[PDB]
């Protein structure tokens, strides 16, 4: 759809559960299309700041994530196609991850990038 | 498993590049020429042309043709050995953490080991951790 490519590319994040990249009007008006009654992104800017975060890299254009090599690789294909990363660093804190084993989300580590 | 191609762009429109081809796709899914493009790679590592999956190689073509920013390498478009689907999507070490260790491009520290205190979350300005180096204003004048 139209409202998952970023309109500008000033102030753009990703997310750390689908890598969802858009900018920072998207992730506050509209928030995680892969992740909307886990997340709660929607409506506020101390939740998108919270938990998407501005350190990552790499862009995807994923567009069909039913029949790909690279959605398979970074276990997106059961997301929507759009604009993911494939490396977004950081970890959530000790204050939302509790709540998601709860609800049979298992968050994974999307940070397929190397340390030294 | 789907193939992929290198094409070649101009250096400095790299995420401009992905970002045009994004929405042409999103622009053309639903006529009688749709686009059998998978996905683009765009490491920020590199600078000077992109990566495209598609199966076969008269796709990128049927694909790329019409952008001015993929026509200098319109004529050729290369194709990597398999081994190399993995290589593209490692990164060594974004690049944002505080108490950690970064240098100065520009000013009086120039290539000069410092810190990093706070972070601004407008994305605007950070918090340095350096020495002052000056005279303390007594051999300039
Ligand atoms: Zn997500």
């Amino acid at each position: 759809a139209l409202e998952t490519v970023p309109k500008d590319l000033r102030h753009l994040r990703a997310c750390l559960l689908c890598s969802l990249v858009k900018t920072i009007d998207q992730f506050e008006y509209d928030g995680c299309d892969n992740c909307d009654a886990y997340l709660q992104m929607k409506g506020n800017r101390e939740m998108v700041y919270d938990c998407t975060s501005s350190s990552f890299d790499g862009i995807i254009a994923m567009m069909s994530p039913e029949d790909s090599w690279v959605s398979k690789w970074q276990r997106v294909s059961n997301f929507k196609p759009g604009v993911y990363a494939v490396s977004v660093t950081g970890r959530l804190p000790q204050g939302i991850v509790r709540e998601l084993k709860s609800r049979g989300v298992a968050y994974k580590s999307r940070d397929t990038a190397i340390k030294t | 498993d789907p193939n992929l191609w290198t094409v070649k762009c101009k250096i400095g429109e790299e995420r401009a590049t992905a970002i045009s081809l994004m929405r042409k796709f999103i622009a053309y899914q639903f006529t009688d020429t749709p686009l059998q493009i998978k996905s683009v790679v765009a490491p920020e590592h590199v600078k000077g042309y992109i990566y495209v999956e598609a199966y076969k190689q008269t796709h990128v073509k049927q694909a790329i043709e019409g952008v001015g920013n993929l026509r200098l390498g319109y004529w050729n478009q290369q194709m990597v050995p398999i081994k190399e689907m993995t290589d593209v999507l490692k990164v060594v070490k974004a690049n944002l953490k505080p108490k950690s260790w970064v240098r100065l491009k520009r000013g009086i520290y120039k290539d000069d080991i410092a810190q990093v205190d706070y972070v601004e979350p407008s994305q605007n300005t950070i918090s340095l951790k350096m020495i002052p180096r000056i005279d303390y204003d007594r051999i300039k004048a």
